[PDB]
């Protein structure tokens, strides 16, 4: 298994990234896919997450409404559209997948994969 | 914390027995309210078993004589079909609900796949 992102880099406040998550090595549409970010010092927090067999999405308060997650199942990729880029955002951005179903998506502890990450200033 | 230990997929035997594994290490202060198995249907899982005050509850006839649930051993309540059929091959969930020491309730669920081996 590999989750690799890409989409981060360097932009300024108020600018929009798009972050993306290939995954190669199972049929990911029946795992659940999340986004998480760790900022230097910073613990890692949870952004976003979407439940397997289509189902729903959830999101962190501090990114709602700003980021949105979306999943491609054909092309086993999980994306994040982030829009009005406040600083504090600066970090990287993993994708992580695991096999809850409805709960615990925001639960680092309930993922079994983890990407690389994406910088994003 | 508190995570599911449920494997990614599970192969039984056609008529046979087989057992769906789901456990988790008992949390200090941690009570266990509810235990959930849910069957996925397309994009809705639906429930087969509920577990809570008043015991246990088989939600269909298919399953009622076929399907058991360990209780036993303090977290773990893993599942157990009898006489395997070709279409309980399936996407599992396991689902457990705890009452929290600061007061709330916290959920977490993991999912299986069943296979079955002629």
């Amino acid at each position: 298994v590999q989750l690799v992102e890409s989409g981060g880099g360097l932009v300024q406040a108020g600018g929009s990234l798009r972050l993306s998550c290939a995954a190669s090595g199972r049929t990911f549409s029946s795992y659940g896919m999340g986004w998480f970010r760790q900022a230097p010092g910073k613990e890692r927090e949870f952004v976003a997450a979407i439940g397997p067999f289509g189902g729903h999405t959830y999101y962190a308060d501090s990114v709602k409404g700003r980021f949105t997650i979306s999943r491609d199942n054909a092309k086993n990729t999980v994306y994040l559209q982030m829009n009005s880029l406040k600083p504090e955002d600066t970090a990287v951005y993993y994708c992580a997948a695991g096999r809850w179903n409805r709960y615990g998506f925001y639960d680092q502890d309930n993922y079994d994969y983890w990407g690389q990450g994406t910088q994003v200033t | 914390r508190p995570i599911l230990e449920v494997p990614e997929s599970v192969t039984g035997p056609w008529k046979g027995d087989v057992n769906l594994p789901c456990t988790y290490d008992p949390l200090q202060g941690y009570t266990q309210v509810l235990v959930k198995w849910l069957v996925q249907r397309g994009s809705d899982p639906v429930t087969i078993f509920l577990r809570d005050s008043s015991g246990d509850h088989i939600q269909q006839a298919k399953y009622q004589g076929r399907l058991h649930v360990s209780h036993k051993v303090p977290g773990d309540v893993s599942l157990q079909l009898s006489t395997l059929e070709m279409d309980d091959r399936s996407h599992y969930t396991c689902e457990v609900t705890w009452q929290t020491p600061d007061g709330n309730q916290v959920v977490r669920d993991k999912i299986t796949e069943l296979r079955v081996q002629k």
